[PDB]
RNA sequence: UCUGAGAGUUUGAUCCUGGCUCAGGAUUAACGCUGGCGGCAUGCCUAAUACAUGCAAGUCGAUCGAAAGUAGUAAUACUUUAGAGGCGAACGGGUGAGUAACACGUAUCCAAUCUACCUUAUAAUGGGGGAUAACUAGUUGAAAGACUAGCUAAUACCGCAUAAGAACUUUGGUUCGCAUGAAUCAAAGUUGAAAGGACCUGCAAGGGUUCGUUAUUUGAUGAGGGUGCGCCAUAUCAGCUAGUUGGUGGGGUAACGGCCUACCAAGGCAAUGACGUGUAGCUAUGCUGAGAAGUAGAAUAGCCACAAUGGGACUGAGACACGGCCCAUACUCCUACGGGAGGCAGCAGUAGGGAAUUUUUCACAAUGAGCGAAAGCUUGAUGGAGCAAUGCCGCGUGAACGAUGAAGGUCUUUAAGAUUGUAAAGUUCUUUUAUUUGGGAAGAAUGACUUUAGCAGGUAAUGGCUAGAGUUUGACUGUACCAUUUUGAAUAAGUGACGACUAACUAUGUGCCAGCAGUCGCGGUAAUACAUAGGUCGCAAGCGUUAUCCGGAUUUAUUGGGCGUAAAGCAAGCGCAGGCGGAUUGAAAAGUCUGGUGUUAAAGGCAGCUGCUUAACAGUUGUAUGCAUUGGAAAC
């Protein structure tokens, strides 16, 4: 369950999946809002609601998340101790298929989600099929063995390009993760904290 | 005629009982008098977290247990304590 | 729409009612005889019948007690 | 079905009402006509739906063109 | 350590008062369009309307006579139950009609009470009698049945002998109390019980275990009563009440009581709201709110009331008894016309009402209930399985590569061009889902019972206790789930909106017509508001519209508003009751503050943790508020 026009959505929001693969393309290098009414005036002065909605949509499309799941996670995180601007970021980044992407065994986040749903991924001491499990740094998320021989495993095992917050112990595909991602590892695609306030208003 | 017996507070396909001192004529999963201790059929080990104090008080008062309750008192050894306190 | 247990209980309680009514009427006539011709002898019979009925449960034991107490009060007042 | 007679606006272009039919009213309020405070659900009972409509048809009771 | 967002709309334009509308949640929801699956949970809100049909409380032969069947030459063995008897049918299940009050919540007093089975402890379980079910025969009938005469049995019933202790009194003592009045004696008088069964041993006599019975004793649970406080609207309801208020004697009730009775009195409540009318089951809680609080009393749990309507009563520890009894009313049905049968607000299900809410199912396998020693039996309680996107949560319609651009559509900045658009075509890959193959649980990680070993009381034997073995038991169930099992992107996307609030615009057609609208308001021949198309935006197995509730609304303002000109100071005065009130001292402690104790059922809320692939969900620990009592503080 996801959109099939990630190019269109990236062109609208202006922010791709941090690689600009859906912006560079092989044609026209288009960086405009889609549709016929893309090259018009009235660019800035987006309302507060408009910019909050745009940022929230970018955040919840960067990971393939349904808004109801977003409300659920926010209601989960909100009650604890206090200012959790360091906790809810870990909460949002701890997705299993997201961790598979930052592991580097799939070309794209939703392709990793498809593999997770199809059951080519294991866990610390169990197996996981649902691509929404909340993880905690310390679990040995070891990859499957019968999926290392599939005709599409090359770019999967080419994980030498990896994020520093996912440690694989290369050539062993152990793929654990410690040293939670910082705002540096969460790039400028969405780096704002009043989406938190928007969900505070629209969710008690 | 209080009767130490079980009471279900689980969900569909997952029972969970509580040993409790309750009257004979009151319905199952209703109002009770004193709580003894919970129990899970699939707790593997220590399936009955027993109290051993107010339970002994109520059997001394004259509570009549059930088959399952007597069994639970038995594996832990509460039946021995009751019989020796009777003697 | 009927139960054999209920029917049997009805058939039993008819006979039980007959016997108990006989006993209660005997008690009534004995206490009436006592009050009619007051005499310390009849108080013993009142005692016996009331106690027997109270044990059998035909009469309420507390009513038997009050009957005994009031008859003894009458006897003590008159003597 | 109760004993109250109400003036109800038929929300559509063209109707099959024949001065004697069974309709299913819902709440609403047309601003132009004073006294009218109900609408007729289209295409649920004896009253036929609104064909020749592809936009916002789910409100007017029109089968999907497919 | 709590903790609160606003905007549109009166005017040529502005400020304020002020009403309307919207942005957010939620439901026992319904409707339109569409629709793939799983985990939890919910599912006649209306006609307490009427019900076809099938099931929903029985059990014990180790209480008793008889009868039947299978074996046996017989004596007899085994099995079964129509009937008597015991226990249970007052639990459990449903509904919310009635009820505005001790109905309910809370705190209490029952010196004014009951309590079967259960717990502890303590004496007995001796001996007789008369009957009737079942059966036999006759009358009456198709049968239900009914009537009459005989025959039996007991743990059915009625006497008698006997009271360790009981109940009611007498005599004086004790300790007293809260006014009636309770508590304990020492002696005496009167009254008062029952039943045996199973098994073992013993030649017998006798002895023994166990179940059960009578009379008591201790608690505990359960039931009942009284009182203080809290608990709807309405004065466009001002008087209501004659068993109503009080006293004396008696009766009745488990108990006090005008509860009832006969006599004597005239009192009782009421403006601090009687009474009348309307409405409603109450509460823990659900939803909402920053809070004070608003609103509904889904599911479930506590209590109350009801069982077609209205009365009465038997049995019983307990009923004035949903599927017990008697009578009347209304209705339906059967008849061979004399007579009868009936109560789904129990589980499914039918008709009807409605916008609308499901199988005419399986199993007692676990939990619980009743009977029983067990075998077991019964359990529409209960556990499952069907149906339904009804709600929350979860997963899918694919993945990589792929034209500075396939076709088609829409705009053409009248060749060029954009846009849909890596979207597509095409090359490879996977199978949550789908279709075959193999394996396959969790709950029954319990259990009752029976042969064993050991301890254990008494011992001369049997029962109870622990360990092992066995029968071991599944509706779900060949189900959840698992595996390199064959095939294959194959089996899966809709709905609303785009002038502003509010993220998102062009063309065609119509031309104050057809139509839209939550508000401002669009449409009079150049419509981004109508209808269609394209494009785009918000959500997504759901999306919109409708209804209701809360918030925003400081818009009934205690927290938290006002009355010169915007709604609002009575025309003015004399003023009872009420509210408020100068300064100082003393006492008490009704308000106020604080310590201890009891309680405020469980579930629900918040915090922590565990288990379901994480969640929803389940479980577990902690977590307040008020009332009462007792002990202090003395500023107001
Ligand atoms: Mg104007
Ligand atoms: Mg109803
Ligand atoms: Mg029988
Ligand atoms: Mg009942
Ligand atoms: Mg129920
Ligand atoms: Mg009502
Ligand atoms: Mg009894
Ligand atoms: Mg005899
Ligand atoms: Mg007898
Ligand atoms: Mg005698
Ligand atoms: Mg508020
Ligand atoms: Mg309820
Ligand atoms: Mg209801
Ligand atoms: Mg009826
Ligand atoms: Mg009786
Ligand atoms: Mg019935
Ligand atoms: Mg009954
Ligand atoms: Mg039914
Ligand atoms: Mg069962
Ligand atoms: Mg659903
Ligand atoms: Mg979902
Ligand atoms: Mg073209
Ligand atoms: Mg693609
Ligand atoms: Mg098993
Ligand atoms: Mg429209
Ligand atoms: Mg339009
Ligand atoms: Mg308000
Ligand atoms: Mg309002
Ligand atoms: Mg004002
Ligand atoms: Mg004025
Ligand atoms: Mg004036
Ligand atoms: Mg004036
Ligand atoms: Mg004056
Ligand atoms: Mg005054
Ligand atoms: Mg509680
Ligand atoms: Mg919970």
């Amino acid at each position: 369950k996801y959109t099939g026009s990630i190019f269109k959505r990236s062109r609208r929001l202006g922010f791709s999946l941090l690689e600009n693969n859906k912006e560079f393309s092989k044609g026209k290098k288009r960086k405009t809002i889609p549709g016929q009414h893309g090259n018009r005036f009235r660019s800035s002065t987006m309302s507060g609601y408009a910019q909050q909605l745009q940022e929230k949509q970018r955040m919840q499309y960067m990971y393939g998340i349904t808004d109801k799941q977003f409300r659920r996670l926010f209601r989960l995180v909100l009650k604890q101790r206090g200012n959790l601007a360091v906790n809810l970021f870990r909460v949002l980044e701890s997705r299993l298929d997201n961790i598979v992407y930052r592991m580097g065994f799939a070309p794209t986040r939703r392709s990793a989600r498809q593999l997770v749903n199809h059951g080519h991924v294991l866990l610390n001491d169990r197996t996981v099929d649902t691509p929404s499990i909340i993880l905690n740094p310390g679990d040995k998320v070891r990859l499957k063995a019968k999926t290392i021989k599939i005709p599409i495993v090359k770019a999967a095992s080419e994980s030498g390009v990896v994020s520093p917050f996912v440690e694989t112990n290369n050539k062993t595909f152990e793929g654990t993760y410690v040293r939670f991602p910082e705002r540096s590892e969460l790039p400028a695609g969405i780096n704002e904290s009043y989406v938190v306030e928007w969900y505070k208003r629209l969710v008690k | 005629m209080v009767k130490i017996r079980l009471m279900r507070m689980g969900r569909v396909h997952y029972p969970t009982y509580r040993i409790v001192a309750v009257d004979s004529r009151v319905k199952r999963d209703g109002k009770y008098i004193a709580l003894i201790g919970h129990l899970n059929p699939a707790l593997k080990e220590n399936k009955c977290k027993i109290d051993e104090a107010v339970a002994l008080e109520w059997l001394n008062k004259g509570a009549k247990p059930t088959d399952t309750v007597r069994s639970l008192f038995s594996q832990t050894g509460l039946w021995k304590k009751f019989v020796e306190s009777k003697k | 729409a009927n139960i054999k247990s209920n029917e049997k209980r009805l058939r039993q309680n008819i006979k039980r009612n007959l016997n108990n009514k006989g006993q209660k009427t005997k008690l009534k006539t004995n206490v009436k005889n006592f009050h009619k011709e007051i005499n310390l002898d009849n108080l013993g019979n009142v005692y016996s019948q009331a106690d027997r009925l109270a044990r059998k449960g035909i009469i309420s034991t507390n009513r038997a007690r009050r009957l005994k107490s009031r008859n003894v009060a009458v006897l003590n007042k008159t003597q | 079905t109760n004993g109250f007679e109400v003036l109800t606006y038929i929300p559509g272009e063209g109707h099959n009402l024949q001065e004697h039919s069974v309709t299913l009213l819902r709440g609403g309020r047309v601003k132009d006509l004073p006294g009218v405070r109900y609408h007729i659900v289209r295409g649920t009972l004896d009253t036929v739906g609104v064909e020749k409509r592809r936009q916002q048809r789910s409100a007017y009771g029109a089968k999907k063109p497919k």
